[PDB]
């Protein structure tokens, strides 16, 4: 709790970021600038911020589960929360709101190393083969 | 104490480069698919 990260699209290769303008957007790896593209998972909404965790030379102890654990998504810079835009399959718009809303828990599912290969696969042959498409094109 | 590396582990290769004055920090790189070759 408390870590920084960033959050890479695995199928796109962009990692999210927010601009303050359009709030939540996929950018990049050339223009994720860690002050935008950084987020925290944080036990409860409360404006705690305890910070200043020191970083430990291991593997650590293990806090945040899978399913059981409940997540809720921090911008660190600017300490706005990750909510849904609750206005429209459901496709309603995510946004960053300083006090978010009363349900903004989120639950993670690891996914399965045959799944992210293909992911990846997916991501690295639409590059190729895109590129290839624009090649015959020119 | 000091750390030991054991054989069922996950490691990067770092390595460092000068270059125009500065020192660079570089990782064995490579992709598999499509591409056999190592960058950093």
């Amino acid at each position: 709790w408390g870590q920084p990260f960033r959050l890479r699209h695995v199928t796109t290769g962009k990692y999210l970021s927010l601009m303050e303008d359009k709030n939540l957007l996929l950018m990049d790896k050339e223009k994720a600038d860690v002050k935008s593209t950084a987020f925290t998972f944080r036990s409860s909404k409360e404006k705690l911020d305890v910070g200043v965790r020191k970083e430990v030379d291991g593997m650590g102890t293990s806090e945040i589960k899978y399913g059981d654990s409940v997540c809720y998504i921090q911008h660190v810079d600017t300490g706005l929360w990750l909510t849904y835009q609750s206005v429209d399959s459901i496709q309603r718009k995510a946004i960053m709101h300083h006090e978010g809303h009363m349900d903004d828990g989120i639950s993670l599912s690891r996914s399965q190393h045959e799944e992210s290969r293909t992911a990846r696969v997916i991501r690295s042959t639409v590059f190729l083969f895109n590129r290839f498409i624009r090649g015959l094109d020119a | 104490e000091i750390q030991f590396l054991r054989t069922d582990d996950e490691v990067v290769l770092q390595c460092t480069a000068t270059i125009h004055k500065e020192q660079q920090k570089l990782c064995l790189a490579a992709e598999g698919f499509g591409n056999r070759l190592c960058f950093l």
